């Protein structure tokens, strides 16, 4: 499948300092498009992608008041959590969530995701089945057993094979040259001596669209993957992303090494090596 | 549980002594999500500093790109400086322009 | 287009 909408809700509680904070962004794989925030002057769904600015005002206030009830829904669960794991009043606390589906090239549903984290860790997730729940612990099955008897996987169901594919598929058609376009990385082997007796070898990979992708190192054909150092793939800014992979090396030795890149927007991955 | 942050320093384009470019500074892997970035020139704080909207990975980890518009030369000294609760004291990362 | 979430 090649695409995939996705909500990432956190609310967290401050006590003291006001109402727990709640903020949702939207995303279409590595695009973000929507974001919902309580702290803003004027709590409402706003544009951050320029593909659903065409979208009606219906559907900017349906949406504006679909996350002002999530926004106090997620309050009452922060409070219900901190009775079921006996916490004070006084600590500070994150119920993060993440939702949507995948689709095929076709536009066909390949899977739906409801899952929750409490100050960090897994708490309840809706299985791939779209029917049942894996809870973390005891206070997780409370929750289990009120969605349960209130038949709410059949409504999460619902939405993740109907309503949240059609979305999708009309984003996908609206952004069509951006969400539909994947660009290859621009790559190239930068060389740092360190001493008489080693050097760094680094590969690097620019402006790449979506985030996914490999870079590895070789000595001789041989993937040198516990010696190599990585960095995290990183953002530009520009919609495109970065990242790089490092081997120190034996002066002399530096033709002995091919860094090999992998990459949607590339026919065939590449070699390369470093051209003195 | 608490994630201590990781912090990369870097620009949006290669440096070019002269042409303006964007000072990027990359927070991610940390929690909870309480953080404060500052981009420093020669120890500095830099006003016109924008962030990306609060989001994490699937591990739940939190992440946040902060940025602002600049123009490398070869005196000017860059660096992010970030506090998280992990953190005892305010970490500095220098911008490295191989990096 | 969002959802309406539940109360845990």
């Amino acid at each position: 499948g090649s695409h995939s909408m996705r909500y990432f809700d956190t609310a967290m509680s401050r006590p003291g300092r006001g109402e727990p904070r709640f903020i949702s962004v939207g995303y279409v794989d590595d695009t973000q498009f929507v974001r919902f925030d309580s702290d803003a002057a004027s709590p409402r769904e706003e544009p951050r992608a320029p593909w659903i600015e065409q979208e009606g005002p219906e559907y900017w206030d349906r949406n504006t008041q679909i996350f002002k009830t999530n926004t106090q829904t997620d309050r009452e669960s922060l409070r219900n959590l901190r009775g079921y794991y006996n916490q004070s009043e006084a600590g500070s606390h994150t119920l993060q969530s993440m939702y949507g589906c995948d689709v095929g090239p076709d536009g066909r549903l390949l899977r739906g995701h409801n899952q929750y984290a409490y100050d960090g860790k897994d708490y309840i997730a809706l299985n791939e089945d779209l029917r049942s729940w894996t809870a973390a612990d005891t206070a997780a099955q409370i929750t289990q057993r009120k969605w349960e008897a209130a038949r709410v996987a059949e409504q999460d169901r619902a939405y993740l094979e109907g309503t949240c594919v059609e979305w999708l598929r009309r984003y996908l058609e609206n952004g069509k040259d951006t969400l539909e376009r994947a660009d290859p990385p621009k790559t190239h082997v930068t060389h740092h001596p360190i001493s008489d007796h080693e050097a760094t070898l680094r590969c690097w990979a620019l402006g790449f669209y979506p985030a996914e992708i490999t870079l590895t190192w070789q000595r001789d054909g041989e993937d040198q993957t516990q010696d190599t150092e990585l960095v995290e793939t990183r953002p530009a800014g520009d919609r495109t992303f970065q990242k790089w992979a490092a081997v120190v090396v034996p002066s002399g030795e530096e033709q002995r090494y091919t860094c090999h890149v992998q990459h949607e927007g590339l026919p065939k991955p590449l070699t390369l090596r470093w051209e003195p | 549980i608490q994630r201590t942050p990781k912090i990369q320093v870097y620009s949006r384009h290669p440096a070019e002594n002269g042409k303006s470019n964007f000072l990027n500074c990359y927070v991610s892997g940390f929690h909870p999500s309480d953080i404060e970035v500052d981009l420093l020139k020669n120890g500095e704080r830099i006003e016109k500093v924008e962030h990306s909207d609060l989001s994490f990975s699937k591990d739940w980890s939190f992440y946040l790109l902060y940025y602002t518009e600049f123009t490398p030369t070869e005196k000017d000294e860059y660096a992010c400086r970030v506090n998280h609760v992990t953190l005892s004291q305010p970490k500095i990362v220098k911008w490295d322009r191989d990096m | 287009g969002g959802r309406k979430k539940y109360k845990l």
